[PDB]
């Protein structure tokens, strides 16, 4: 459905004439065209028949349980991206008009779900790295989308240089496990496991860190999240790490049969390095985008502890984690996005630049939000507090259980680690609640005409017109609610995290 | 005749708050 | 007048790095404005020898300018684009003071100890105290170089800190 | 107000800034910056894994 | 009669009398200094290089200087790691096996050996703060076990039988104690004796 | 990268340097040291003064302003509003 | 019947403020009549709901049997069991008492939210109160930590000056402590596969694994209770946090420490409670006797409240850590009475002298008997009740409390009898500093207490003497809860 309906698209918005309103109702092409590989990828996927692992086209590609949910996720998550393009956002032309700009958006999009979907699937070596080119190629096409811009042009050298170091660390990986073994199959290999150097899939992996901002090689994560536009960050710094986690937990899954001691310890130490940075990073930072970078640096870690522990329990942190930091994900973007129009506007010290890409670029541009919009302030409030871990919200038991995996396997150190990060991260998260609401009852009886809403004309000044579009507020109202009621369906939703098998069986 | 009690410092240095001779108000 | 000459062998020799290196341009900037001053030095002092307290006294006053300089700028605005220069003055201080601390000379907390006592029996032997003039007539303004180790400059700013702290009114 | 405030929040907000600022000179746009990090991340591979505490020691150093 | 102290101690796989044969401290401290004098000096005189290739490009100078060290840190790193690799291996053998106390001694005495080095120009307190701090991280560091517990975690012991899997059983009644991951219903009265001693309400009032 | 990196008494010390290399009336330059009267420069003194100056700097000052200009503390004033960083090429800045 | 009315009851208690208050929020710049009288008719709707709550405690009061061992009251809700024994019961019923003292308390001194803080509070008063009813490790904590992030936000918002420092300290110091407490929880899930209080009570682990169990719980433990060196963050909490977060923070969160060691430790880590008490009363007696010294040389009057907290609940510590009855019931006795004297001590500091003259420094106020005799005879009575005088309820406790430790440890237990002296020395030094000599001339003469700030001290006046003339009420429910607690073999 994907691709049928990619190559239509792409000769269909190359005809009809270039308009802000005609790519609107493209990205909305591809928001049917999302749903309806949604609706036929459900018809024929099922948990229970994908649970032994069926082979596909010459076994290059195998799909399990454990790859058919992380493919279900990411069409999911997709969806609600596209409504963020396809809807307004703040109903201001001066700012929404930036999404409708560039009709290859939504095109580009569509190239990477296919990326995405099936990097999870490889069960070969060189369509592992033809598929990891194709979704490395698409992002860096996505980060330079506006070309019109500095920071995004240079974002995307920046990515282009580093991914293609970490793409010929992941092809010379490959290439020297077919010179020890001459085999290209996964599968094959898997009978050689005993027999091939098992440092070559720790290179292998080396690649795959790099690609997720994993420390050392964070810095460059931070910088390109920053200077690119919001609505690009939103994507490309949670989709890449979707598809690229959930094919490391197999390959880790392959390297425990060995189980190499030696390989994990070298694993443990790159997670003790990104849980220091990721904490430390950012306690002294003024940017949103920033602070965010160093936020998903600190949860990939954790992620990966589940993941190098590669244990039944793991399997259950793992799937929940990953859904419920990226239902959080979206929200706390959407949240951004929607309130730049309670930005002051001049009418200077500092001499702070706002450009149209990231209206919403500093912590403190967050102010009197508690006063401005208060359901949208506790929105982003459950959001930050889910983030930290507070009971009963999602983000407790994300790290509820992976903190289960870790000490089930014997990481005391990286699980104790984990729990004095989470307390040091918690001073820059508390720093966002505190820009929002503590200034509240100082500024209760303030005046606010200079505000980017207040240029928004009236319609007839008896309507009661809202401030925030339809859609975009209903998928805040439906997030925000899931992360504080998950209390109400947690047992539920861990029962089917249960059957979620990846060759366990019995 | 008079003199301080016990545990009073002869000097102190507490940023800049300022420095003045001990004086018990009681002798006052 | 050796000290002076190991002194000032550092900021020549630092600058030689700061251009091979490539290292901050403000640093360069620094160092640079300082021969210039350190020229002066050797014109104005000539024929009176060099000693690292006329040194101290040379670094001070650049220190109290800048100071003075980003006291204004960081109230009233910088003149830039980016609104550097007031940033910058204190940015230069740091190095300034780098230096000032390298000199074989006592610190401030030295000195604050050999003057608060004198500060105290002024105020005990009078009563109240009003300006720092009767601080000074017991400061012995001839003996400072080896028993105090410190410069003309250096005890009077002292003084006033102290008679700032210890002042009645 | 003394030891506990050292072993506190006053103390570590000095340990937090001494580290936060070294931490904020290591992020800035650079190939030859980035690159190197990474290439230094195949010694260890190369190396034994007994000596990863040594590495750990001479981390702490360099942050110093 | 010791007091009777609890024991916060996880399990470690221990050598019987006989076994544990010694490490050479000497060969084994010689190699970590020496290749980390080869690589530290090796790579200095290559940063070198990249500054002659160009001095007038600003952004390879600003990682250069990052990464660059200095002739005390040349000397002090290599130093203070071959001291760490002396002291650690020293330590252990004296206690027949490695224990935090011994990691806390030699990363403490070794970190304060290297900043007496590159830090001259500090307060020894200063240094000696320092060196409890470096010191303390890696007594932590082996006293959860290092990276991983391995074969002492419960997924090991679970494998083993070791574990709770099987249920507990009240009328069965073990007189050897019990793993460190197993759980029982009910324990001998005299390992309660053991653990706490005669006295505040054990046995006698 | 791209920002001023000047101060006020780092921009005076340099300009009272250039000022020296001229056959000035007197060596003492401040702030205050008028062109005219203190320094003796005539319309083409005064000129190849501010040229020299630009030269220093790596700025130009326009016409209104040099045609205008008194003493030497404008110099200075005009130097730190108006200097930026000449762009580089793109691998000095990202490489 | 019970946990499901509550949080039914009181979750449409909050949508329905949350309706009416927030219905003409769409920049209509409305006037409206709730908000008439500083949104008078919202405050009393929330005032309404909090002795509601109150209740639904009672009803399934009247069928608890006091002769019935084991939880009682056994209900599933949310996949999570609860019960009810005779130490619940108690706990539940301060928790739920507070809640209007607490609404009443900043009644007309908010400079506005009154919605937002009432909200706030019996969110608090809620989630503090269904902690001592869970029946599960991971509900405890789950409890024990979701406080938390109204607390942030109740005193960031409603704050003294330095709010901000409060807010970081009371959000840090009690989830950095707590997470080593989860990982404890987190043990008991992964090797018994459930963290149920009757299952785990019954499961003997190894002496080196009870003592790192110990020690994780612990560390949560003592920083809540509060006990030294953890202990810091509280006085800057009470100094700034508002009147109605002072009263729940020192009348029951502090009492969930106490309430821990019952669940957590006593009955599931039996042998190594048996270890660990000598240390836990070294660190309790130490933690007595500094606090009563460093509070002799504090000068903000709502700090000096806050230490006296910590010293009566070092006695609660040494009383709950004895391994007998008198022990453990005088603690018990001690908590429920401290949770009354406690924020009448914070109502006549931070919410009597604070509302008129705005300013906590001890030098400002001396001779208020002169024109304030009314709040001079409530600060003597609650002053000597704080000290341990007989006929109040913190006697008992402390009576009870210092008996059961020279029952456990005859010589270093008897050190406990020290808080009869050194509670006096700082508590009357305070009032007799603000009693006696000429009335102060840095203060103009002003109203005296008025009636809603005497009904505030009578109603916790009353509690105490109650309990203090006749404990039986609390200990006959006590009795059968608390004998299970007890480790001993005798032969
Ligand atoms: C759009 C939401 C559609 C939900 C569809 C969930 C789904 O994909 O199926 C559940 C899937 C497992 O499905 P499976 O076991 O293979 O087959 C049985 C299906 N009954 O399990 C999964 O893998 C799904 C994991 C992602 C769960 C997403 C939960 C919903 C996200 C919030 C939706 C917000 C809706 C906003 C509305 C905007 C429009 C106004
Ligand atoms: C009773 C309640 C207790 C609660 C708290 C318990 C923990 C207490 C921690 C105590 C240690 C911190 C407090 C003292 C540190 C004070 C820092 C300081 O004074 O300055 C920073 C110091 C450099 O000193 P300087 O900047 O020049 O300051 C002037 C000093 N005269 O910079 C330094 O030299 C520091 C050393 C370099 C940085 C080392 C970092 C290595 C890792 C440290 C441990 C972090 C562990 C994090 C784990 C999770 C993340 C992995
Ligand atoms: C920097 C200095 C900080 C303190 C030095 C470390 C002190 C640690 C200590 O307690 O002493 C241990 C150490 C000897 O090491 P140890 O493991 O005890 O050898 C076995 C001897 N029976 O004792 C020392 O070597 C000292
Ligand atoms: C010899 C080759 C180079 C060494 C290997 C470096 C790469 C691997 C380290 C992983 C982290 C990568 C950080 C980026 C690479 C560091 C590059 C560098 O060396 O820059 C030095 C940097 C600046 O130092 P600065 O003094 O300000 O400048 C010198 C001017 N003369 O100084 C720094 O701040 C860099 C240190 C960053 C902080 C990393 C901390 C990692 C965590 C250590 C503690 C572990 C936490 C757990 C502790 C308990 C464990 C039981
Ligand atoms: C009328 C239709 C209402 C829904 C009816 C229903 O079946 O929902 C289930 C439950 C009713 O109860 P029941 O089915 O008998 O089983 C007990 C499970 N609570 O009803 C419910 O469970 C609804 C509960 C909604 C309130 C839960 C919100 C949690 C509050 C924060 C957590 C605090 C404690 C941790
Ligand atoms: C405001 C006041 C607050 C309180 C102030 C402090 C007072 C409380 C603490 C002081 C001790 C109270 C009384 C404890 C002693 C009572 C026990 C006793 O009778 O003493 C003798 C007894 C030995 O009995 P015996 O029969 O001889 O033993 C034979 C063993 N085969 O047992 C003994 O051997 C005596 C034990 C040693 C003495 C301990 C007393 C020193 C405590 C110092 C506390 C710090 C100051
Ligand atoms: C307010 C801040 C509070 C800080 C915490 C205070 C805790 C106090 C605990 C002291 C315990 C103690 O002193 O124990 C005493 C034991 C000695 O016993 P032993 O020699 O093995 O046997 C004794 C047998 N005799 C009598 C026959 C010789 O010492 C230790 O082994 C100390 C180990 C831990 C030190 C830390
Ligand atoms: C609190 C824990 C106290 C343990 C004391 C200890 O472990 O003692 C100190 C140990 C020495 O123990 P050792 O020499 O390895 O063994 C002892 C001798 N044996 C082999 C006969 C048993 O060294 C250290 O300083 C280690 C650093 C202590 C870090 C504690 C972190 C706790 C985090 C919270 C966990 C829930
Ligand atoms: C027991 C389960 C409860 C969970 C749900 C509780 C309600 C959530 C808020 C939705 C309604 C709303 O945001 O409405 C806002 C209300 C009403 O305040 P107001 O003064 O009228 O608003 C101002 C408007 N004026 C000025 C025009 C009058 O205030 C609240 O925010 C109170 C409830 C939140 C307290 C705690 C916040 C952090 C929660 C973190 C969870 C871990
Ligand atoms: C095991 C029991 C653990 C108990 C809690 C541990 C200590 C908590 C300190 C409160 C900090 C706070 O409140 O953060 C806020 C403070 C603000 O500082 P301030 O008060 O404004 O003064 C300082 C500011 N100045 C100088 C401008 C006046 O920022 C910090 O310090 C930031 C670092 C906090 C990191 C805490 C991580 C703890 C890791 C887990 C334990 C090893």
């Amino acid at each position: 459905m994907l691709f049928t309906s990619l190559l239509l698209i792409i000769v269909y918005g190359s005809l009809v004439n270039k308009s802000h309103l005609l790519t609107k109702l493209i990205n909305r092409l591809g928001l049917i065209i999302i749903i309806y590989t949604l609706l036929i990828h459900l018809n024929i996927n099922t948990l229970e028949n994908l649970s032994i692992g069926i082979n596909m086209f010459n076994n290059l590609l195998l799909i399990n349980s454990f790859n058919n949910t992380i493919i279900e996720l990411i069409l999911i998550i997709c969806i609600l991206y596209v409504l963020l393009i396809s809807f307004n956002i703040t109903g201001l032309s001066i700012i929404d008009n930036l999404n409708y700009s560039k009709r290859t958006f939504i095109v580009i999009v569509l190239f990477n779900i296919i990326g995405l979907t099936l990097l999870p699937l490889v069960n070969d070596i060189m369509i592992l790295f033809i598929i990891i080119e194709l979704q490395s190629y698409s992002l860096y096409l996505l980060t330079a989308i506006f070309n019109e811009s500095h920071n995004s042009t240079k974002s995307a050298l920046y990515y282009f240089i580093v991914g293609s170091i970490a793409s010929f660390i992941i092809l010379d990986a490959t290439v020297s496990i077919y010179d020890d073994l001459g085999l290209t199959n996964i599968q094959y290999i898997l009978m050689y496991i005993d027999k091939l150097e098992i440092f070559d899939l720790l290179c292998l992996l080396f690649g795959l860190f790099i690609k997720i901002g994993l420390a050392p090689f964070y810095s460059y994560s931070i910088t390109i999240y920053s200077l690119s536009p919001t609505i690009i960050t939103n994507y490309i710094s949670l989709m890449p790490k979707l598809s690229i986690l959930t094919l490391i937990y197999i390959i880790m899954h392959y390297i425990n049969i060995v189980n190499n001691t030696d390989l994990n310890y070298v694993i443990s130490f790159l997670i003790l390095i990104s849980m220091f940075i990721g904490s430390f990073g950012g306690l002294n930072v003024i940017r949103i985008k920033t602070l965010l970078a160093y936020s998903s640096l600190l949860n990939v870690s954790y992620m990966l502890l589940a993941i190098l522990s590669n244990s039944n329990e793991s399997i259950i942190a793992y799937i929940y984690y990953i859904i419920q930091y990226s239902l959080t994900h979206i929200n706390i973007f959407s949240i951004i996005l929607v309130i730049s129009i309670y930005l002051p506007i001049m009418n200077n010290m500092l001499n702070v630049m706002i450009t149209k890409y990231s209206p919403i670029e500093y912590i403190n541009q967050l102010k009197n939000l508690f006063i401005n919009n208060i359901f949208i302030a506790i929105a982003l409030c459950i959001s930050i507090f889910s983030l930290i871990g507070i009971p009963p919200l999602t983000g407790f038991y994300g790290k509820y259980l992976v903190l289960i995996s870790g000490l089930n396997n014997g990481y005391v150190l990286l699980s104790i680690v984990l729990i004095i990060a989470s307390s040091i991260s918690t001073v820059y998260y508390a720093t966002i609640l505190k820009v929002l609401s503590f200034d509240t009852l100082s500024f209760k009886d303030i005046i606010s005409n200079n505000l980017i809403i207040n240029t928004s004309p009236e319609n007839n000044n008896n309507e009661i017109k809202p401030e925030i579009s339809n859609v975009i507020s209903y998928v805040i109202s439906s997030l925000t609610l899931i992360i504080l009621l998950i209390i109400i369906q947690y047992e539920n939703i861990v029962k089917g995290a249960y059957l979620v098998l990846l060759y366990n069986w019995v | 005749k008079s003199f301080l009690p016990h545990f009073i410092p002869k000097n102190y240095s507490y940023g800049d708050y300022p420095r003045l001779k001990p004086e018990n108000l009681q002798k006052r | 007048s050796s000290a002076y000459d190991e002194a000032l062998a550092t900021i020549r020799n630092d600058l030689k790095l700061n251009f091979r290196f490539k290292a901050d341009v403000l640093e360069k900037n620094v160092i640079r404005s300082i021969l210039a001053e350190t020229k002066n030095l050797e014109i104005d002092n000539k024929d009176k020898d060099l000693d690292e307290f006329k040194l101290y006294d040379l670094l001070s006053k650049m220190i109290k300018q800048r100071q003075d300089s980003a006291a204004i700028y960081l109230k009233e605005g910088s003149p830039d684009r980016f609104r550097q220069t007031g940033w910058n003055e204190l940015r230069e201080v740091d190095y300034i003071t780098k230096y000032l601390e390298a000199l074989p000379v006592a610190s401030a907390e030295e000195i604050e100890a050999k003057v608060e006592p004198i500060v105290q029996s002024v105020l005990e032997e009078e009563g109240e105290l009003k300006s720092p003039k009767e601080i000074f007539s017991r400061i012995p303004w001839k003996v400072v170089n080896q028993d105090w180790q410190a410069s003309e400059g250096a005890v009077k700013n002292t003084v006033l800190r102290l008679y700032n702290l210890y002042k009645t009114d | 107000r003394g030891i506990l405030q050292l072993f506190g929040p006053l103390g570590l907000w000095k340990l937090s800034t001494f580290i936060s600022s070294k931490l904020n000179k290591l992020v800035f746009l650079n190939i030859g910056f980035i690159l190197e990090i990474i290439v230094l991340s195949w010694l260890l591979i190369v190396f034994k894994v007994s000596l990863l505490k040594y590495i750990l020691l001479l981390i702490i150093f360099i942050i110093l | 009669e010791q007091f009777h102290l609890p024991q916060p101690f996880w399990p470690t796989t221990k050598t019987k009398e006989g076994e544990y044969v010694p490490k050479d401290s000497i060969r084994e401290a010689s190699k970590v200094f020496i290749g980390s004098g080869v690589l530290l000096g090796g790579m200095h005189f290559r940063r070198l290089m990249q500054y002659k290739k160009g001095s007038a490009r600003p952004g390879l100078a600003k990682y250069l200087n990052l990464f660059s060290l200095s002739k005390s840190q040349l000397i002090g790193f290599p130093v203070a790691l071959g001291a760490f690799s002396f002291l650690s291996h020293s330590f252990a053998n004296l206690q027949e096996g490695q224990t935090a106390t011994g990691e806390f001694a030699a990363s403490s005495i070794a970190s304060l050996i290297g900043l007496s080095i590159f830090r001259t120009k500090k307060p020894l307190s200063s240094n000696v703060a320092i060196a409890v701090g470096m010191g303390s991280l890696f007594g932590f560091l082996t006293w959860a076990g290092n990276f991983n517990l391995g074969d002492n975690s419960y997924r090991a012991a679970l494998e083993a039988g070791n574990g709770n899997e099987g249920g507990f059983d009240n009328k069965v009644i073990k007189t050897e104690r019990q793993g460190f991951w197993e759980g029982v219903y009910r324990r001998p009265l005299s390992q309660t004796v053991e653990d706490l001693g005669e006295g505040r309400g054990i046995i006698t009032q | 990268q791209s920002a001023s990196t000047l101060t006020k008494e780092d921009v005076l010390t340099r300009s009272v340097s250039v000022l020296r290399g001229f056959e000035v009336k007197t060596k003492d330059i401040d702030l205050q040291t008028t062109f005219v009267q203190d320094l003796g420069m005539d319309s083409l003194d005064l000129n190849d003064a501010l040229v020299a100056l630009e030269e220093e700097f790596d700025v130009v000052f326009d016409d209104k302003t040099a045609n205008e200009i008194k003493t030497v503390g404008e110099v200075v004033d005009f130097v730190l509003a108006n200097y930026l960083p000449t762009e580089q090429s793109i691998n000095h800045t990202i490489r | 019947m019970l946990v499901q009315n509550l949080i039914i009851f009181n979750i449409i208690g909050i949508v329905l403020l949350v309706l009416l208050n927030n219905n003409n929020n769409g920049i209509l710049n409305k006037k409206s009549l709730l908000t008439i009288k500083n949104e008078l008719k919202l405050k009393q709707i929330g005032l309404i709901i909090s002795i509601i709550n109150i209740l639904i405690i009672i009803e399934n009061w009247i069928g608890f049997n006091s002769n019935y061992y084991g939880f009682q009251n056994i209900e599933r809700f949310l996949n999570i069991y609860w019960g009810i024994d005779g130490i619940s019961l108690l706990l539940v019923l301060l928790t739920l008492i507070l809640g209007p003292i607490a609404i009443l308390s900043n009644w007309k001194n908010l400079k506005g939210y009154y919605t937002y803080y009432v909200i706030s509070i019996n969110m608090l008063v809620i989630l503090m109160a269904l902690n001592f009813i869970c029946l599960d490790l991971v509900s405890f904590y789950i409890l024990f930590e979701s406080t938390l992030a109204p607390l942030f936000l109740l005193i960031g918002i409603y704050g003294a000056n330095n709010k901000n420092k409060a807010a970081y300290y009371v959000l840090i110091y009690t989830l950095a402590s707590s997470l080593f407490m989860l990982l404890s929880i987190v043990i008991y899930y992964i090797i018994i596969n459930s963290t149920d209080y009757i299952y785990i009570n019954n499961i003997i682990l190894s002496i080196n694994l009870q003592s790192l169990l110990f020690i994780g719980i612990i560390i949560g433990i003592a920083v809540k209770t509060p006990l030294m060196p953890v202990h810091t963050w509280l006085p800057t909490v009470h100094s700034e946090s508002p009147l109605g977060g002072s009263i729940l923070l020192a009348g029951v969160i502090l009492k969930l420490a106490i309430y821990g060691v019952i669940r957590l430790l006593l009955p599931n880590l039996s042998e190594i409670s048996m270890m660990f008490t000598p240390i836990i009363y070294i660190i309790s007696i130490l933690t007595l006797i500094y606090s009563s010294l460093i509070t002799l040389k504090q000068t903000d009057l709502k700090v000096i409240i806050a230490y006296s907290s910590i010293s009566h609940l070092a006695v609660c510590m040494i009383g709950i850590f004895a391994n007998n009855l008198i022990g453990i019931n005088g603690s018990l006795i001690l908590c429920l009475a401290h949770g009354f004297v406690s924020p009448a001590l914070f109502i006549l500091v931070g919410g009597i002298l604070y509302d008129r003259y705005h300013n906590r420094l001890i030098n400002y106020y001396q001779g208020l008997s002169t024109f304030m005799p009314i709040f001079s005879i409530y600060l003597v009575v609650f002053s000597f009740c704080n000290t341990g005088t007989p006929l109040s309820g913190n006697f008992v406790g402390e009576f009870l409390s210092i008996t059961g430790a020279v029952i456990r440890h005859p010589i270093i237990g008897s050190l406990t009898a020290a808080s009869v002296l050194l509670s006096a020395c700082y508590q009357m030094k305070l009032t007799n500093r603000l009693t006696g000599s000429v009335f102060s001339q840095y203060l103009h003469i002003t109203n005296d207490v008025t009636n809603r700030e005497i009904f505030l001290l009578n109603w916790l006046l009353i509690p105490t003497i109650i309990i203090g003339i006749y404990p039986s009420f609390v200990t006959n429910i006590l009795n059968l809860a608390s004998s299970t607690l007890i480790y001993s073999v005798l032969i």
